[PDB]
């Protein structure tokens, strides 16, 4: 296992993992299309769901089916970090979805978590996505352990 | 608008046309094909707000933006990311970062917002100004018909 694998999901995941590169191989990022993918992320891991190309309900049954997938590709480590939106579509998506399979491993993990502030829907998709880890945390029974950052 | 030549308004049109083809170019930062359709089909995940004609402003500065009334739905585009505010109070937003080299990139900034607060007023300016110009030519009062009963008119209208 490697020391730390940091796992980003989201634009705004993307967005944050462009001032990581310098950790390299160990930075893994997940999107559902290529709109925040620049030149720095060469540098990292970089996997976008198929058919994929801000609605969690949408986003959620495509992506479900391909989490297996994106699971092999992210090594067994001593300790991950997880980091995405709580307000878009595919990040409140992706970031907890690999959130479970990591419970799943007996992992031990931390996420850093944004509450996007613009909208009804990003405030409603903060809502829902917090209600997610709580429903997470009580059917993996294991705490999840966030620092959450509000825009 | 009285006075101004259809060669203006066509050129106005087309500029906005412009601004709008390069929103949908799917170069942005940040800006998907999803991030568009939700943007403008905004009753497919807002199910509570209600169908109907809406208008498009489309604006260069933040000051027109935060200027139209009742804003629902409002994307904005950046060249200079740092002057990016999370201005207004619509329903949905969304921001894109434009790219310096794009070359269709006119403005620094434009924000496209959608509202439907606006098309009563427009529709109230026609008819008002309907009403006024027909009143002036609908005063009218013909005279008295020219022929008699007394004149011996045909079936085609010949008065031999
Ligand atoms: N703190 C932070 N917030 C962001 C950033 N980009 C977008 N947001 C906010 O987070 C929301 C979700 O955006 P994003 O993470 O790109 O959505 P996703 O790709 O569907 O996961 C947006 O509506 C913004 O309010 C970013 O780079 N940093
Ligand atoms: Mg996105």
């Amino acid at each position: 296992p490697v020391k730390v694998c940091l796992i980003f999901a989201g634009g705004t995941g993307m967005n944050v993992a462009t001032k990581l590169v310098d950790l390299g191989e160990a930075v893994h990022c997940f999107d559902t299309c290529d709109k925040n993918v620049v030149d720095v992320h060469r540098s990292v891991n970089v996997t976008l769901t198929k058919g994929t190309r801000g609605n969690r309900k949408v986003i959620l049954p495509l992506v479900r089916p391909q989490i297996p997938a994106l699971m092999d590709t992210i090594p067994e480590a001593d300790f991950y970090i997880v980091c995405y939106s709580l307000g878009g579509g595919s990040g409140s998506v992706l970031g907890p979805l690999i959130t479970g399979q990591l419970a799943d491993r007996k992992a031990s993990f931390v996420s850093f978590v944004v509450g996007a502030m613009e909208s009804t829907d990003n405030l409603g998709n903060d809502i829902d996505t917090m209600k997610t880890l709580e429903a997470i945390a009580v059917n993996k029974h294991l705490p999840i352990v966030v620092n959450y950052v509000p825009n | 608008t009285q006075g101004r030549s259809y060669e203006s308004i066509n050129d106005e049109i087309a500029e906005k046309i412009r601004k709008v083809v390069l929103l949908v170019n799917q170069n942005h930062g940040r800006l998907d094909v999803h991030d568009v359709a939700n943007w403008v089909r905004f009753t497919d995940k807002h199910n509570y707000l209600i169908p109907q004609v809406c208008e498009l402003h489309i604006e260069t500065t933040r000051k027109d933006a935060e200027n139209v009334p009742e804003a629902i739905s409002q994307l904005s585009l950046y060249l200079d990311p740092s002057k990016e505010v999370a201005f207004g109070t619509p329903i949905y937003r969304k921001v894109g970062i434009m790219k310096v080299d794009d070359l269709d990139v006119t403005d620094d900034q434009i924000h496209f917002v959608i509202n439907s607060v606006g098309v009563v007023e427009i529709m109230k300016t026609i008819t008002d100004s309907k009403l006024e110009m027909t009143r002036q030519q609908s005063k009218f009062t013909q005279r008295n018909p020219i022929i008699d009963a007394d004149d011996n008119v045909d079936e085609d209208g010949m008065v031999v």
